């Protein structure tokens, strides 16, 4: 099954960058955002975007930067949304191999090397 | 609005009625200044 719904696993430039990429293929895209970037540029950028952070699901409010850090809230939003792909950009959990793995565990895609390889 | 387009609303300030009997009340959405404006019904305007 060809690439069909990318969600993107950061904020700011990099998210941009990579809603346009997607966009151009054809590939429909997701945006997360923690409540502090409520208002950041980045989350108006993809097709559909999604709360991380805050809620029922957490004991407690997830950090600003840690929002975007939690791989259970990327993989919670993944499935929400019905993407099929991530992409890390950079930076946050571009090189985490427990990231990488949990994507595998959930049949999605990362778009990025093998765990193996970040190892 | 839908599932994954979520808006961000915060209501700013209401005005004083005005003659023409019109209500402004300013709102924030998304982080954007919006002023919308609205018959005083109550208290008999038009
Ligand atoms: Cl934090």
């Amino acid at each position: 099954g060809p690439i069909s719904k990318i969600l993107v696993a950061n904020r700011s430039e990099i998210a941009i960058r990579v809603f346009r990429a997607a966009n151009e293929l054809g590939i429909k895209t997701v945006a997360i955002w923690a409540e502090e970037d409520k208002l950041a540029l980045h989350r108006f950028k993809a097709d559909e975007s999604y709360q991380v952070g805050r809620g029922p699901h957490l004991a407690r409010d997830l950090g600003p930067i840690e929002s975007y850090l939690s791989i259970d809230e990327v993989i919670r939003v993944a499935k929400l949304s019905g993407a099929d792909a991530i992409h890390p950009g950079y930076g946050l959990l571009s090189e985490s191999p427990e990231f990488v793995d949990a994507c595998n565990k959930a049949g999605i895609i990362f778009i990025g090397p093998k765990a193996d390889t970040m190892r | 609005i839908e599932k994954g387009k979520t808006l961000v609303i915060v209501n700013q300030a209401v005005s004083a009625t005005d003659s023409q009997g019109m209500v402004t009340v300013f709102f924030e959405l998304n982080g954007q200044p919006r002023r919308i404006k609205v018959p005083d019904r109550a208290h008999g305007a038009t």
